[PDB]
């Protein structure tokens, strides 16, 4: 109903998200403009934006992209329309929203106060439990007392998780598995959660012996319409942290899916979302899921789920952003199936060998791996190029898409095969023993899967001669 | 058995520089003329053309860059210059045979130092903060010693496994 | 890629003997999903007479995006192009959901190309995919015969490039 | 309409070389030096850095390759030396301006010539038979007059406009 063209959108990220965005304006005619810091000079993302200015003169090259006001003055002198956030840096934080919304630009997402809504975990926790699916049970307060452990200990279950709140890092979580070994626990817990960070609001939560997690994608709009997308597989957890990625369903029953999907639609409907939205699950082995949380923004592993879909997510998020309602778009419940299988996969400069130790260095030697159902999302990787050992240690996002899984997990090492990164050391061979597991290509896999192979790191040598010549030669 | 030394003197040669004799004899002991192109035989069906482009000068630290015509595309490698000025004005390398020796695992550069020279240090105590990717490690001291001058200094730029801390 | 059957696949195993009901292969069972377009991108002069053109590149990049699929036959960076062969770069196919959603797919590929020290014929494909009946769905045999405005009209700023050459 | 010949004189120089005055005094007049990183203000939108690499040795009749990087990627570009022109290279000229003059509007190798220098020859007759990348071009005599003197006889690599025949 009412509508505003935007003419120039300027990104607040840098990578391969900007890159993306870049495209998807390009494809819609619009200006792009581009911010960088002063160290990420070299990078691929400035150089495919008709705009560039540098940002974060003095500060530290991390938090160089985390001053509002000085993004707030370059947005305004140049006549900027709306911000895309993308995610990692700035997506979460509440007062960047309305900073946007006062200085006249707006923002591509969510209302500040939804995020806020979703914000913390306690409240999260009570909009679950009064209007939405089932929650694992736990303490809704956080945890301080030893008699507050032992007593929950006693009621629920013997195994409990520590978990640590206003805190995205994985340290707070540890599992108790018995009384002795419980109490050291929780003392080692609560020393590391009020020494590494500030308020030590931990939790106690039941753990899940085989926890298999799953991703719906919820997309809205302004006039209270919702569309969810489908479904997502990440059991691959190496601890805590995404590795590989699955869009349709391994072996979930038609009913199960349909109750994650109302459930996800209802809250959505229920806060009011606006944009891109992630909601997580986690299903045990008896077939009973247990809410997790929920994520504000647009995930990494969408571009997954854009291509079983067929469906351009960042093109609506644009749409959205304008005001169109998602059915003059012509996107509906009947219109959206399923068609074919993809899986996801990142290469990182992490060592797999030793502890997944990122590893720095300058690329000498690159190639392409395209092919038939083969995409590729080069963030930054090229003859020379550098890699900063402050930032993060994302290449190439690379992605095979195929008829069944076999075939998808087929294609994908054959890829990956193609591809020769020589110099700086990379985890591509972890990830082809990975692909060559036949448990991977059975269909069922849990989230302990790498934690009991210990015999997966194959770690393959590579005779490598031909960069060995040179070396003498030169 | 025969010779145990030379043994893995070669075997070491041969895993950094690659398989030798497959080239040329001029090749192996007078190197390639610049701007004429040779080829290298490797296997039955690995056969390799290679052409030289430019040798460039020292940039900082005795390193020259060598751009090499490889097949059809070009692949830059660095060298370390040996004739070259060889004094060392720059912070050592710490030793890994010394275990009490301290040295970063990870690259980074130190931001704060918890102990001013001259202070007790014991087990499982913070000592300094190094910059990987978003995480950060404390050193644990092996061994209780007595510190008199910091030879990772403040604020300075270093890289992996270099010596911060040495007791003697 | 609008039946998501590989060919050449299908193509080896009915040369090793295998039928198709094994394959799994039925006229029932394949089905149309979107819209494909091919563009052949060579080295021939858009203006004078579509002649071919020989020389060395010397900048080469390449755009993937959601429906872009490339076929890398000879170019890359520093590459010679040899005027004995066809005069084929590279290959792009965009797919997509409907035809004008492929064509302007394939139009921002082909604006993220860069092809520099080698004439080429971009501009002539974006004067294809920007007319108005092309992107209608209907066209003819005579179609370019009776359109004498795609050629004359070229778009050709050519900058950075110069500013190199003055510098060395 | 006040100064033509130096008007159009610099309309030609800020083609070739592109657009200059954006560029710092010592890269104006002196130019780059090497091993040093020096910035370019092209436009208000966008900005670029530039690093001087190495310069390569003289190749083939005096053509040097230096090496640059661009903001991210490193790029190649062969510069004509002009300080040598003490050889003679033969390879004569065939002016398109000068009728007399005769040159192949095409590179490529001769496959035969009809024409013996000296001798009687047709208006618009068939002359020398030259060869495409997979197409056979024949060439029609121009105009009627005599050849005094040919040089290039045949099996020899010419490039496109040179001169075999000049006619009278
Ligand atoms: C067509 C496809 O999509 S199939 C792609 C997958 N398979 C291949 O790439 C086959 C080619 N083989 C190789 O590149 C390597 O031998 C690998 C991948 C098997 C791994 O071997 P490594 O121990 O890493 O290297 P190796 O010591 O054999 O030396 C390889 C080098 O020899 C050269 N080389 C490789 N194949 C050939 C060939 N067919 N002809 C000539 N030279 C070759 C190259 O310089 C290559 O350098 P690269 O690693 O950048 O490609
Ligand atoms: C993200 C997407 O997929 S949208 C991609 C399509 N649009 C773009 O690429 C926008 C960038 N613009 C350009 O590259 C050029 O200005 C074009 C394409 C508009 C054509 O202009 P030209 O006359 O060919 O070149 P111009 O004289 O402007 O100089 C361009 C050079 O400036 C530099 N440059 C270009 N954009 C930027 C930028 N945002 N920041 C800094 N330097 C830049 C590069 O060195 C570039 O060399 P390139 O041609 O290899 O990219
Ligand atoms: N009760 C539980 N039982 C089993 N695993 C759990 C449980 N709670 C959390 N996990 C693990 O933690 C994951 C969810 O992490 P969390 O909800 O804390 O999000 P996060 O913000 O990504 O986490 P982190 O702070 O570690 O970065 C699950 O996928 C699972 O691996």
């Amino acid at each position: 109903l009412e509508y505003k063209p935007i003419k120039k959108v300027m990104v607040a990220n840098r990578g391969e998200i900007a890159i993306r965005v870049f495209r998807a304006c390009t494809e819609l005619g619009i200006r792009t403009v581009a911010i960088y810091s002063e160290q990420d000079t070299g990078q691929m993302h400035r150089q495919k934006a008709d705009e560039a200015y540098l940002i974060g003169r003095g500060l530290a090259p991390v938090q160089a992209y985390l001053h509002i006001p000085d993004i707030i003055k370059v947005a305004k002198e140049n006549n900027v329309d709306a911000v895309h956030p993308g995610y990692g840096f700035l997506s979460e934080r509440a007062d960047f929203a309305q900073a946007c919304q006062d200085a006249g630009v707006r923002f591509i997402g969510p209302s500040p106060e939804v995020v806020r809504k979703m914000g913390d975990k306690v409240e999260a926790r009570a909009i679950a439990i009064a209007a939405g699916v089932p929650v694992v049970p736990g303490t809704d307060a956080p945890i301080t007392s030893l008699h507050e452990a032992h007593e929950f200990s006693n009621t629920y279950g013997f195994p409990i998780i520590f978990k640590a709140a206003y805190g995205g890092g994985g340290r707070g979580m540890r599992v108790v598995h018995s009384y002795e070994e419980l109490e050291e626990n929780y003392t080692r817990a609560y020393s590391e959660a009020l020494a590494a960070f500030g308020n030590g609001a931990l939790f106690v939560e039941k753990f899940i012996e085989k926890p298999r997690h799953i991703e719906v994608q919820i997309l809205g709009d302004q006039y209270g319409n919702i569309l969810h997308l489908y479904e997502r597989d990440c059991s691959i957890q190496r601890r805590h942290q995404k590795v590989v990625e699955i869009a349709p369903a391994a072996h979930l029953d038609p009913q199960l899916r349909t109750r994650l999907t109302s459930d996800s639609v209802k809250l959505a409907k229920q806060v009011g979302y606006e944009n891109a939205g992630t909601v997580e699950f986690l299903v045990d082995r008896h077939g009973k899921h247990y809410f997790i949380e929920v994520n504000s923004r647009l995930q990494v592993e969408h571009t997954v789920t854009e291509e079983i879909t067929d469906v351009d997510l960042v093109h609506a998020q644009i749409h959205v952003a304008e005001g169109r309602s998602l059915p003059d778009l012509g996107l509906r419940q009947e219109n959206i199936r399923i068609n074919g299988c993809a899986i996801q996969c990142r290469v990182t400069t992490e060592d797999p060998a030793r502890s997944f130790q990122p590893d720095t260095g300058r690329i000498e030697v690159f190639r392409s791996g395209e092919g038939m159902g083969i995409r590729l999302d080069n963030a930054s990787a090229f003859q020379g190029a550098v890699i900063s050992p402050h930032y993060d240690s994302l290449l190439v996002k690379v992605i095979a898409h195929g008829k069944d899984h076999p075939t998808a997990a087929t294609k994908m090492s054959r890829a990956l095969a193609e591809f020769r990164v020589r110099g700086v050391k990379t985890n591509i061979a972890f990830l082809q023993n990975v692909l060559n597991n036949q448990q991977f290509l059975a269909g069922t896999v849990d989230t302990q899967f790498i934690d009991e192979n210990p015999e997966l790191f194959q770690l393959r040598p590579a005779q490598n001669r031909a960069q060995k010549l040179l070396h003498y030669l030169g | 058995a025969m010779y145990p030394d030379v043994f893995a003197h070669f075997k070491d040669f041969t895993a950094t520089f690659g398989p030798l004799d497959s080239l040329n004899t001029r090749l192996f002991l007078q190197g390639p003329k610049i701007a004429e192109e040779f080829e290298v035989e490797l296997e039955r069906g690995k056969t390799l053309h290679i052409k030289a482009l430019a040798v460039s000068d020292l940039n900082r630290a005795g390193q020259r860059q060598v751009f090499f015509e490889l097949n059809g595309q070009l692949r830059s490698i660095l060298v370390k210059d040996t004739q070259a000025m060889k004094e060392m004005h720059f912070h050592p390398k710490a030793l890994k045979d010394v275990k009490g020796q301290i040295g970063a695992p990870m690259p980074g550069k130190v931001i704060d130092i918890k102990v001013v020279a001259g202070a007790k240090v014991a087990k499982g105590q913070p000592l300094c903060v190094l910059s990987a990717m978003k995480m950060e490690t404390v050193v644990t001291s092996p061994m209780e010693g007595t510190v008199r001058k910091v030879h990772v200094t403040k604020d300075m730029t270093l890289e992996g496994d270099d010596l911060i801390l040495e007791i003697e």
